[PDB]
């Protein structure tokens, strides 16, 4: 639970050639992309990117409390 | 500086994972002393008996708590890990505080020569006090990496076999190349290991075994090899090498000036606080210990059954996340159509994988019969602890065009409803303790186009009002708008439980919550 | 068993052991491979591995190692054979030993030779060095 921000990644690939590829449109106008996430080999893909190693660090809640 | 979540296991409190080790008499009356992955500070612990050791009669419990932390972390580093052997040299850092005396106090009895570092000059007496095997050769400065030049001197040139460093940034750098051939690196702080700071690694063409020990990973996993650590620091304590601490000794109610006294980072030696003070009896076998004025928070028994008619939906589901942290492990939850959405499934399938005993059910609590068929099932489940009515079916407009069957259909969940619950909780559940129904600011203050929901919320108050008069329990909970799932803006679901948690302690029979626009 | 293997001059050796060992990783990893590889191989390890490093390169670079990796626990050996032979014969007996039993016991099995005459050691040189040796 609570928020989590990236800290680091060890490894990003983009191909703009073979994210033009995987792109299909939908039955509506609107492009899409279909992702998947691995979390036993650690890599979220999708379309033309590749996200290898991502760590994220809980952040403390900022308790500005607005609401009393 | 240290976020909840880091602590391994999972335990969702937010807090509460304060203290590490205790002292203090076992359910029969033994004197022990202990080791629990959190929640340490309080009046009574829940620990695994492998995790208990026996406090021996030439000690008091004040020094029993110096011990078991310490101790087994030094034990851990150097004769498991590092397999230190009679003779060696090596190097402690920071001996003034509990880990470094304990790997002094294990390494001595070995044989093995000591380089220690230390802040100040008071605590490099008070080690020569502690130890007198301990020379004017044997210590340098923590404050610097000045020891470098001190320990490579010394040793000829070659360095230190062991070295337990608790430092970080160029201080941890430095301490590498005090390390001489076939060196071990135990390593036990947790600063340039988080932040994922380079080591270079031509220090391992010098046969170097480089160690990450982390303590935790024993408390929740791996309880095999703990039992190795047991016994050394069983034998230890037989045959003297583990000698307690010096302990400053705080009371209980002063606990935020013991805090700060560590803070502030003067201490020598192990700050404890006293919870309950320690009796001549070696065996006191007493019933309980002794009670205190602490803020009274909201929990459920493992055996009782809770149910929320009108779980489903979204308020409903929040409530019930809120519920299974507080303890309650089976639960019943009401709704017309059933599971129809993702996010349904979703949180009952994680709750059924936690183990709990979730049922969704479909009986409605409109008809008496209904009412009696699901008090029935939470009855098969466990005992009935608590009701919560959070069921409601909006038909807005104004009265214009209102009608009879509006006005039915609106109050045939709330007001039919908590009549109908009412009349079988009394019947058939005598262990019930807690009983909420959900009302809105409408029925108090009173909004336009909603005399139907306002008039509907407005009956459910009546007869909590009724149930507490005779002594059973009931509430009614007024909210404003809820934000996540009048003039006055949605109030955060967080905002909302913590209040929750609140109101059901409080005597009072109706309550309120909302939020003011600017 | 055929789900043992991999491929070593790519870097899809991570993939493979992650899969196959349910995202919990190994025990303990015998490398002896470059920069990327060595760094690919530092991420199969489990909690408690240990990664006995029997190259040379990337130590003799200086190249760095991200130590978060041992915020799991970890034990990350630099494995010099050639120690024993200019001192530290007491812990040189110890895998005298070993092998020692292991030739006793049937554990030690000899590899594969290709055998070359004295004559021709320059021949020996020469096909080492091609890289297409077994044992
Ligand atoms: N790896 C693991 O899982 C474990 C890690 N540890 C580590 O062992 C170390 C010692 O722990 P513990 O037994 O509690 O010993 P102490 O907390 O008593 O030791 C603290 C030492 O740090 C230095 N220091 C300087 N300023 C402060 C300050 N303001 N507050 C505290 N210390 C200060 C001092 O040494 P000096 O003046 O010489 O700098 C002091 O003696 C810690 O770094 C701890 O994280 C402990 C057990 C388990
Ligand atoms: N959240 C808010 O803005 C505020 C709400 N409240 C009250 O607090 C509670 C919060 O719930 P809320 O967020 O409104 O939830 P929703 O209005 O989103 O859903 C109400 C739930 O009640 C169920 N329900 C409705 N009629 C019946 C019935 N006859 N038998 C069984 N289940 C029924 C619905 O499922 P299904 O339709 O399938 O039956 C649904 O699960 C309610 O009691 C509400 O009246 C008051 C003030 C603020």
């Amino acid at each position: 639970h609570g928020l989590y921000l990236p800290t680091r990644v060890t490894a990003i690939h983009i191909d703009p050639a073979t994210h033009r590829q995987k792109l299909y449109t939908l039955q509506d106008k609107a492009q899409v992309a279909d992702v998947v996430v691995s979390r036993w080999l650690r890599v979220t893909v999708a379309g033309g990117v590749h996200i290898s190693g991502l760590h994220t660090e809980s952040a403390p809640r900022r308790q500005q409390e607005q609401q009393v | 500086k240290l976020s909840p979540d880091a602590i391994p296991g999972k335990w969702t409190s937010q807090d509460s994972l304060l203290g590490m080790e205790f002292s203090g008499r076992d359910a029969s009356g033994k004197r022990v002393m202990g080791l629990v992955p959190a929640k340490g500070l309080a009046t009574s612990v829940l620990l695994s008996p492998d995790f208990l050791w026996d406090v021996p009669s030439n000690w008091t419990l004040e020094e029993a708590a110096s011990v078991p932390v310490v101790y087994s972390t030094a034990y851990y580093a150097l004769v498991v890990r590092g397999r230190v052997r009679p003779g060696e040299t090596l190097l402690i850092h920071s001996g003034s505080g509990g880990v470094g005396q304990a790997a002094i106090a294990i390494a001595l009895s070995l044989g093995c020569r000591v380089f220690t570092t230390v802040g100040s000059a008071e605590k490099r007496a008070y080690l020569q006090a502690r130890f007198p095997q301990l020379d004017s050769t044997s210590f340098a400065n923590s404050r610097d990496t000045s020891f470098e030049q001190h320990v490579l001197w010394h040793t000829g040139g070659k360095g230190v076999d062991l070295v337990l460093n608790s430092l970080a940034e160029e201080k941890l750098q430095a301490s590498v190349r005090c390390l001489a051939t076939h060196g071990r690196f135990l390593e036990i702080g947790k600063f340039d290991l988080s932040q994922n700071h380079p080591l270079g690694m031509a220090i391992f063409l010098k046969n170097v075994t480089f160690h990450g020990v982390l303590l935790d990973a024993f408390f929740n996993e791996s309880s095999a090899d703990w039992r190795e650590v047991w016994a050394l620091v069983q034998a230890g304590i037989r045959d003297g090498v583990v000698r307690p601490l010096k302990c400053t000794v705080f009371h209980g109610a002063q606990v935020e000036d013991a805090f700060r006294y560590m803070a502030q980072g003067k201490h020598i030696g192990k700050v404890v606080v006293q919870v309950l003070a320690e009796e001549p009896e070696a065996v006191l076998k007493g019933a309980k210990p002794k009670l205190m004025s602490a803020i009274s928070k909201t929990f459920c028994p493992a055996h009782k059954s809770y149910i929320i008619a009108g779980g489903l939906g979204g308020f409903g589901l929040e409530l019930a996340q809120w519920l299974i942290q507080r303890g309650v492990q089976k639960l019943v939850l009401t709704s017309r159509s059933g599971i129809r959405t993702g996010y349904q499934a979703k949180q009952v399938r994680r709750w059924r994988r936690q183990g709990v005993q979730v049922q969704v059910s479909t009986s409605n609590i409109s008809s008496l019969e209904g009412a009696r068929g699901l008090i029935a099932e939470a009855a098969q489940l466990g005992p009935v602890g608590g009701v919560f009515n959070l069921a409601v079916v909006l038909r807005d407009g104004l009265l214009e065009n209102q009608t009879p069957e509006f006005f039915q259909d609106v109050c045939k969940p709330k007001y039919s409803g908590t009549l109908n619950l009412d009349r079988v909780t009394r019947e058939a559940c005598p262990e019930l303790d807690y009983f909420v129904v959900f009302s809105s600011v409408s029925c108090g203050r009173g909004n336009a186009g909603q005399s139907n929901y306002g008039f509907a919320n407005s009956a459910m108050e009546r007869i909590c009002e009724k149930r507490r008069h005779e002594g059973l329990p009931g509430l009614a909970v007024q909210w404003g708008a809820i934000g996540d799932v009048s003039g006055t803006l949605p109030q955060r679901m967080a905002s909302c439980l913590e209040v929750l948690d609140l109101f059901l302690n409080q005597p009072h029979m109706v309550l309120s919550s909302f939020v003011l626009a600017e």
